């Protein structure tokens, strides 16, 4: 029981990484979204 | 996790 | 989390 | 049972929100951590 508790906190500790790298990659997502749409606005209005 | 959990309360 | 893994073990 | 779970898979998805926030707040205090050392030899050369 006692090595079932440990490993449930060592996981939870890589659960707690591996969302925060999660987290890191909605960030690169969402600024890469944004750059594509402002440059898909850009070129519209230069093909225009 | 949440299966780990269970069988730590069932044992 | 525990108390509802424990009372999903008990029943 | 049913409900229980249902309970149970609204605290994952609340907890994951938290989590995301937690190391949003984490990765926050490390580069507030890094800048603040940066500044404080800045600062005390820029003071002497």
């Amino acid at each position: 029981i006692r090595d079932l508790e440990a490993s449930i906190a060592r996981y939870k500790e890589e659960y707690a990484v591996l969302i925060s790298e999660a987290q890191a990659i909605k960030a690169d997502l969402a600024a890469v979204e944004a750059k594509v749409n402002r440059s898909t606005a850009l070129l519209k209005s230069l093909s225009a | 996790m949440v299966k780990d959990q269970q069988e730590a309360e069932k044992k």
